């Protein structure tokens, strides 16, 4: 069934699971043409397919080529989401592939279901949780492969560096979470947070900078301040 | 025209024939209901007054033999028989008309209902529904389930209809996901109407019998069924024009013919809203969406 706050330590047990995000898809910038119409210009998009347990991101890049002569883009793409996690799923060996995925967007339910009719054993369910996993392209090297990509790419990531030889995935998740809320409520107070102290880089094969452990527990409390101090700048509390 | 005679009639009861029905008290001499239009299938109905659970029947054909009724004390329903005796069945059905202990089955001249509800409707297709093949009539009753709902519990007393689910891989072609989910043309005219069923009367025949099962019995995997079939026509952007033509026909007749209060029960709102208003096929039937709109305007 659904997942949510009540079964939430399902996230971090030995069952295999992906959650799969499909809000990066298919993105668009609108503008208007020479006539006074407006239009559409699509940009390359991703999938975020990600294992909450260890980290693996499979990050599908979705290159603008796809939508060329196609109608109804934004139902295309959830399709062509459920079509790549079924492929993906199929190229991963039989003890790899997951036993559940979940969807962070309801609609996504059928086209999966649709997709993965070979594998009934796999479970596809939606989820209660606010995930804020859309920032993903707020991360930029993430971003950045996604812009330079010229043709369709899979490429894989470890979304939490080195954290679990220090942490368990349940704390990874949480700080993973938290930075990505931050990122989605105020991307520049956000980035400006996790790069204010040039001392501390981020290494060639990571996303995030290289914290100690008391340096991140100085930067989750000022995540969570720019969380709320955002709250209050928005409802004026 | 034929005759179903009743070796009588110990308990109360109300007798439905087709779209009629008739209340019969405990012991009265009623011996059974002539006049019987030869040329259709017909079903002859039953609902205890002590005791209104199970509603049951048996759907017959006067061409295939002579049957009657008759209550079992034990078993505790009325059930039907087939008279293997000519001669004596004319001189039972004879003495008892002569008495006149009979209804007539009221038809009137006008009136086509039955023949446009069962249209396609077709006794053989109805035993293989209904599996008991020792009887050339097909007995029916409100609880009944479908082999459908039992997949999701005793096989030999089940609903055979067709298996359709909009999410299996009969329904979806590897590599047409998207398109045969959003358009169910393939699975209808090519693994249903071509494959399974052979051509749209079948199609329509089981469709017919499953409403006419829902409505006369209240049988709920019925409903699901008379539903599904509706549903897959509406949902394919490619149908022969003979068969929405004639699927708006078959419809209007049955939205006819429902008890006005069953409606609440016998009617899924999802699918007539998709069906008449948002479906591939929604411009296509006028006739139903105008009593449908008319009719029964608050599903809507
Ligand atoms: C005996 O049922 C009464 C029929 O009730 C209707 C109400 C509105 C429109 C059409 C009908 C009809 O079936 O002609």
């Amino acid at each position: 069934g659904a997942m949510n706050s009540s079964n939430y330590a399902e996230l971090f047990n030995n069952d295999i699971k992906l959650f799969v995000d499909d809000t990066n898809v298919y993105r668009v910038t609108v503008h208007k043409t020479f006539e006074g119409n407006v239009a559409t210009k699509a940009i390359n998009g991703c999938i975020f397919t990600l294992n909450p347990k260890t980290g693996h991101l499979f990050l599908k890049i979705i290159h603008t080529s796809v939508w060329a002569g196609q109608k109804r883009l934004s139902q295309l793409a959830k399709w062509k989401t459920a079509e790549e996690v079924s492929a993906l799923v199929r190229s991963l060996p039989k003890e790899e592939q997951p036993k559940q995925i979940i969807v962070t967007r309801k609609a996504m339910l059928d086209p999966l279901e649709v997709h993965m009719l070979d594998f009934p054993n796999i479970a596809i369910r939606p989820t209660e949780l606010r995930l804020p996993f859309s920032a993903a392209m707020s991360i930029d090297k993430l971003s950045d492969v996604v812009m330079k990509a010229t043709e369709p790419q899979m490429v894989l990531f470890n979304i939490y560096d080195d954290w679990l030889d220090r942490i368990s995935s349940y704390t990874a998740f949480s700080r993973l979470t938290l930075l990505l809320r931050a990122l989605k409520t105020n991307e520049e107070s956000a980035k400006m947070i996790l790069l204010s102290d040039p001392t501390i880089t981020i290494k060639s094969y990571h996303l995030w900078p290289s914290f100690t452990d008391e340096q991140w527990i100085t930067i989750e409390s000022q995540m969570r301040d720019l969380i709320l101090t955002e709250y209050g700048r928005k409802y004026n509390v | 025209m034929n005759t179903v005679p009743f070796t009588s009639a110990p308990i109360e009861v109300t007798i439905g024939i087709d779209q009629y029905s008739f209340n019969v008290k405990e012991n009265q001499p009623f011996h059974g209901i002539k006049d019987i239009p030869i040329g259709h299938v017909h079903v002859i109905h039953f609902q205890h007054a002590d005791n209104s659970s199970m509603r049951y029947g048996y759907w017959f054909d006067c061409r295939m033999g002579n049957f009657y009724i008759q209550y079992d004390p034990k078993d505790g329903l009325y059930k039907m028989m087939e008279e293997r005796d000519g001669a004596k069945f004319e001189n039972i059905v004879h003495n008892f008309k002569e008495r006149q202990m009979m209804v007539s089955y009221p038809k009137i001249d006008e009136d086509d209902t039955w023949y446009n509800l069962t249209e396609f409707v077709q006794m053989d297709k109805i035993r293989k529904i209904v599996r008991k093949d020792e009887n050339q009539f097909s007995y029916v009753d409100s609880s009944m389930t479908t082999v459908q709902e039992n997949e999701l519990s005793d096989p030999a007393h089940s609903l055979n209809y067709t298996v359709i689910n909009f999410k299996s891989r009969e329904a979806i072609r590897p590599g047409h996901e998207m398109e045969d989910f959003l358009d169910k043309s393939y699975y209808l005219n090519t693994v249903m109407l071509q494959g399974i069923f052979k051509n749209s009367s079948n199609y329509f025949g089981e469709l017919q019998f499953a409403f006419l099962n829902a409505m006369f019995f209240g049988n709920y995997g019925s409903s699901l069924q008379w539903h599904a079939m509706i549903e897959l026509i509406c949902s394919s952007a490619t149908v022969p024009k003979h068969m929405l033509d004639k699927l708006d026909e078959i419809l209007y007749y049955q939205i006819k013919t429902l008890p006005e209060q069953y409606s609440d029960i016998l009617l899924n709102e999802r699918v007539w809203n998709i069906c008449l208003y948002s479906s591939f096929q929604k411009n296509s039937l006028h006739n139903t969406e105008k009593i449908m709109e008319n009719k029964y305007p608050e599903l809507l």
